[PDB]
RNA sequence: UGGGAGAGGGUGGUGGAAUUCCCGGAGUAGCGGUGAAAUGCGCAGAUACCGGGAGGAACGCCGAUGGCGAAGGCAGCCACCUGGUCCACCCGUGACGCUGAGGCGCGAAAGCGUGGGGAGCAAACCGGAUUAGAUACCCGGGUAGUCCACGCCCUAAACGAUGCGCGCUAGGUCUCUGGGUCUCCUGGGGGCCGAAGCUAACGCGUUAAGCGCGCCGCCUGGGGAGUACGGCCGCAAGGC
């Protein structure tokens, strides 16, 4: 799975301030971490449709946060997706 | 995985080709080829003895190492996987740390860069070769000798394999590609794994032309001939067989067994093929 | 002639078959509901099994059998009466064990067991 | 006579504890019901799984013939 | 890494030379597959509940190891190639669960 | 952040019981099957028994009125990869929410395509019974199929015949799973009986079919008919 270290590294890199843990940035970053590991998982495990439902649910979650961050701060929105390789 | 064509001609509608994905080198080792003397199906009397042969693409014969107990203990690196027009398997080029180069038929799962070795002590891994008696029961295996030192005779075509089933005395029991169960001497060499290019049987030739490239001339039915030619020859209009279906030479061809009855190897065959 | 052996009671709803073997399991003699004269569904009655066990025990004792271990398979009617007949025959019943085969959920059974 | 009361402390995951696990098996070899072992739902599942591992190692049997 | 237990049953009718050779094969493989032995219990011969490979007993080994997650399946495959290894079972080490 | 339970899913491996078949041994006059029978099998040595081998499928006890999943559905055991979900802390964000025409994905069994596999079972089929007849029920055989990979099909009593979300309105009892301080209390599931209330009745009742708000789907007499025509989808069967 995803180690505890790996997750903290992601939180540090996107935290808006010292102890920040649930910012829209930190949320889109953590979901992106899971989305990309599930996508790679599903490429080999093409018949794992049940876990694929988890993917759609994640992607929809990240999408709603991104639309929120786009409505509140367009600059912060564009930088987050560019910092993560999103929107294609 | 066989490749398909769009139907931009009548023949391309169904034609399929090998994808040639394992092939990493497109020219043979010069020192390991010699001319393959085309026969047309004719013997040293000049007489056709196998009908409907000839006119296929020119080919060079690649010398294949069907012994391998030749070089016990000397490892080799799998340098390349190549096309061989003289067989359905692909062939793998081996670079021995000796410096000697030889060809083996390419097993399923072989990788260029891996090493292989032959001998009583070789690890049970794809591409290694051992006397049968040292391969664990249950292992699927190929390029099996039939008698010791006489050269690999069994399980050489694309996708085929033999399975070790048991041991009795000096002998090992194999399930040959035909499903026959056969004792084979334990000192006979085999190579672990199955032969590669397993999709060979899914090739759809597609058109008459493609058989011709392979040296297969048209086969003409006995029923299309005259009585001088064939048991099924003659009759006004179409005709059913009118007799037990026979070969051009008169022997029956629907079920009549033809293995010689008093053959010494019968003592070593346990169960005739299935299916 | 061997004096120690085995008695198998294959007892189904249609018949009861008794086979008397040696210590290694090699049959010495056998009987059944048919050998004692019955046909049809009578072969699956307890009295049938009784005559069969006695006729099997009698033959075995004719070869010097004196002691047997008893192996029982199947849940047929004449199962319990077959054990009786062996004990009350003359043979020495050293033991009785039930070895009825039972799949750990194996092959799909015929329609009539579903 | 419930089996768990006949035993002090034991580890419900010790698949090698042949001498404790074997008490949770009927004389015919079967895994005993919760009514005769005295375990709750949660621990009976651990027991059953452990017995199964021990069976695969050859410590515990899958079935025994019933002797009258 | 993760901690596992490597149960292994061997041909009980070997001699201590053949047996020490099998233990040698096993010890290298563990090392070769990145497995660091922590403890090891060797109960030896032991009557089995049922014949394994037609023998009523089996020679028992056991190692707590620490090894990387992705190599355990391959390790158990290699531990099984020898004709004398009748059984292998690599269980994820877990905490005890106690009753009473 | 720190924990839990679980037949949730995917991949590779692996265990024992049983059936059938093949070989060896031992043995003989029947076995099998039914309501009773016959077909069938058996002196060319069957059944029953012992030893060895091969092979496929399904996993006994545990197992429950149990668990998990969005539904279909999921059950030997080991490992890896992976989804959902609950709890305690009350630490971060600051309404970021609910629903959802279209779209996209999933979707039991049967069926289809290509290849593999085939022990048991078993449509079609053949035969024996039963019977007034018996294109059936019961019996003896038996091919697809059932199993695996990949691609299609997209249906159902796909049911709780009960769309999703939120708030509100006595309790009692059994149970699964967490956290307490473990008497008991408190969350989340799963049942039963019931307050008020609802309901044509049956019944429902904090797992509402009660009292309310939001949004979606759907009904408008029976037959004709889920038929025809059109269109879209499918290799076809046929689906919408
Ligand atoms: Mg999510
Ligand atoms: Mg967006
Ligand atoms: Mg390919
Ligand atoms: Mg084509
Ligand atoms: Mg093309
Ligand atoms: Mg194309
Ligand atoms: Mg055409
Ligand atoms: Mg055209
Ligand atoms: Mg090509
Ligand atoms: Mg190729
Ligand atoms: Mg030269
Ligand atoms: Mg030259
Ligand atoms: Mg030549
Ligand atoms: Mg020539
Ligand atoms: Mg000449
Ligand atoms: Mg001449
Ligand atoms: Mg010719
Ligand atoms: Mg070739
Ligand atoms: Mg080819
Ligand atoms: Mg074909
Ligand atoms: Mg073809
Ligand atoms: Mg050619
Ligand atoms: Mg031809
Ligand atoms: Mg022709
Ligand atoms: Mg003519
Ligand atoms: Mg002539
Ligand atoms: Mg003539
Ligand atoms: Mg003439
Ligand atoms: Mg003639
Ligand atoms: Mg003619
Ligand atoms: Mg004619
Ligand atoms: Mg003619
Ligand atoms: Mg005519
Ligand atoms: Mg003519
Ligand atoms: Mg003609
Ligand atoms: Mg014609
Ligand atoms: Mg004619
Ligand atoms: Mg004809
Ligand atoms: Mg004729
Ligand atoms: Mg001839
Ligand atoms: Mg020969
Ligand atoms: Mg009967
Ligand atoms: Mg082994
Ligand atoms: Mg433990
Ligand atoms: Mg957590
Ligand atoms: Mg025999
Ligand atoms: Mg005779
Ligand atoms: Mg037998
Ligand atoms: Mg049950
Ligand atoms: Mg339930
Ligand atoms: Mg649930
Ligand atoms: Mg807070
Ligand atoms: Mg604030
Ligand atoms: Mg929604
Ligand atoms: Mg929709
Ligand atoms: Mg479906
Ligand atoms: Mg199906
Ligand atoms: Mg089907
Ligand atoms: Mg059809
Ligand atoms: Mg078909
Ligand atoms: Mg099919
Ligand atoms: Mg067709
Ligand atoms: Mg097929
Ligand atoms: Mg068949
Ligand atoms: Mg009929
Ligand atoms: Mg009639
Ligand atoms: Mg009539
Ligand atoms: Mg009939
Ligand atoms: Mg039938
Ligand atoms: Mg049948
Ligand atoms: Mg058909
Ligand atoms: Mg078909
Ligand atoms: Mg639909
Ligand atoms: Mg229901
Ligand atoms: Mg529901
Ligand atoms: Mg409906
Ligand atoms: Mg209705
Ligand atoms: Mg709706
Ligand atoms: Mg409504
Ligand atoms: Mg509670
Ligand atoms: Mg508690
Ligand atoms: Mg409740
Ligand atoms: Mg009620
Ligand atoms: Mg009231
Ligand atoms: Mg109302
Ligand atoms: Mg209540
Ligand atoms: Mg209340
Ligand atoms: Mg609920
Ligand atoms: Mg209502
Ligand atoms: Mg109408
Ligand atoms: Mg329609
Ligand atoms: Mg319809
Ligand atoms: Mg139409």
């Amino acid at each position: 799975p995803i180690t505890k270290e790996e997750k903290q590294k992601v939180i540090q890199e996107f935290a808006r301030f010292p102890g920040d843990t649930g910012s829209t940035e930190v949320q889109v970053a953590l979901l992106t971490l899971r989305i990309n590991r599930l996508s790679e998982h599903l490429k080999v495990h093409k018949k794992d449709h049940h876990s694929h439902r988890g993917l759609l649910m994640m992607v929809g979650q990240r999408r709603r946060l991104l639309r929120y961050l786009q409505r509140e701060d367009p600059e912060r929105y564009r930088a987050l997706i560019e910092k993560l390789g999103i929107r294609g | 995985a066989v490749k398909k064509f769009k139907p931009y001609t009548p023949s391309r509608r169904f034609m399929t080709v090998a994808d040639f994905s394992e092939i990493t080198k497109t020219e043979p080792e010069k020192s390991l080829v010699k001319p393959l003397k085309k026969t047309g199906g004719r013997n040293n009397q000049g007489r056709i003895t196998v009908r409907f042969r000839g006119g296929g693409h020119k080919r060079l014969y690649r010398i294949i190492d069907f012994k391998r107990w030749d070089k016990v203990g000397i490892p080799a690196k799998v340098a390349a996987i190549e096309y061989d027009p003289n067989r359905s398997a692909r062939i793998a080029l081996l670079h021995y740390v000796d410096g000697e180069k030889r060809y083996i038929i390419a097993p399923d799962g072989l990788q260029v860069g891996q090493q292989v070795v032959a001998g009583p002590d070789a690890p049970i891994q794809v591409g290694n070769a051992l006397p049968l008696r040292f391969i664990p029961v249950g292992t699927v295996v190929h390029a099996v000798e039939l008698e010791p030192k006489k050269g690999a005779k069994l399980a050489r075509a694309a996708g085929t394999s033999a399975q070790i089933q048991g041991r009795e005395g000096d002998y090992v029991i194999l399930r040959l590609p035909s499903g026959e169960l056969r004792k084979v001497h334990g000192e006979c060499y085999a190579t672990v794994g199955a032969v590669g290019n397993a999709d060979h049987k899914n090739i759809v030739l597609g058109k008459a032309g493609r058989s011709r490239w392979l040296g297969r001339r048209p086969h003409v039915r006995g029923a299309a001939m005259n009585p001088v030619d064939h048991p099924h020859g003659g009759g006004e209009g179409r005709a059913p067989r009118g007799r037990p279906p026979a070969s051009p030479w008169g022997w029956q061809t629907k079920g009549l067994k033809t293995r010689k009855r008093r053959k010494p190897s019968s003592r070593f065959i346990i169960a005739r093929r299935k299916k | 002639q061997v004096a120690s052996g085995r008695a198998y009671i294959h007892a189904s709803y249609n018949n009861t078959i008794v086979t008397i073997t040696d210590p290694d399991g090699n049959p010495i003699t056998w009987s059944s509901g048919g050998v004692i004269g019955y046909k049809g569904s009578r072969k699956g009655t307890p009295y049938a099994a009784q005559l069969a066990a006695l006729d099997a025990a009698k033959k075995a004792m004719a070869y010097g059998m004196q002691s047997v271990d008893v192996i029982v398979r199947g849940t047929g009617a004449g199962r319990e009466q077959a054990i009786r007949a062996l004990q009350a025959s003359g043979l020495q019943v050293k033991s009785i064990v039930d070895d009825t085969p039972v799949p750990h959920n194996g092959c799909r059974p015929k329609k009539k067991f579903r | 006579a419930k089996v768990k009361a006949t035993l002090g402390e034991f580890d419900l995951r010790d698949y090698r504890n042949v001498e404790v696990l074997k008490r949770f098996l009927s004389e015919t070899g079967k895994i005993l019901p919760r009514r005769r072992t005295g375990l709750s739902a949660k621990e009976q599942r651990i027991l059953a799984k452990t017995i199964k591992r021990a069976r695969i190692l050859g410590l515990l049997p899958f079935t025994e013939k019933l002797v009258r | 890494m993760r901690r596992y237990e490597v149960n292994i049953v061997l041909n009980p009718n070997l001699d201590q030379s053949q047996l020490a050779l099998e233990k040698e094969i096993i010890q290298r493989a563990l090392e070769n597959y990145g497995a660091r032995v922590e403890k090891v219990e060797e109960l030896g011969l032991r009557r089995l509940a049922y014949p394994i490979a037609k023998d009523p007993q089996g020679y028992f080994l056991w190692y707590q190891v620490e090894m990387p997650e992705d190599r355990v399946n391959d390790l158990a495959r290699e531990l099984r190639i020898r004709d004398n290894v009748r059984r292998v079972m690599v269980v994820k080490s877990q905490e005890p669960f106690l009753a009473n």
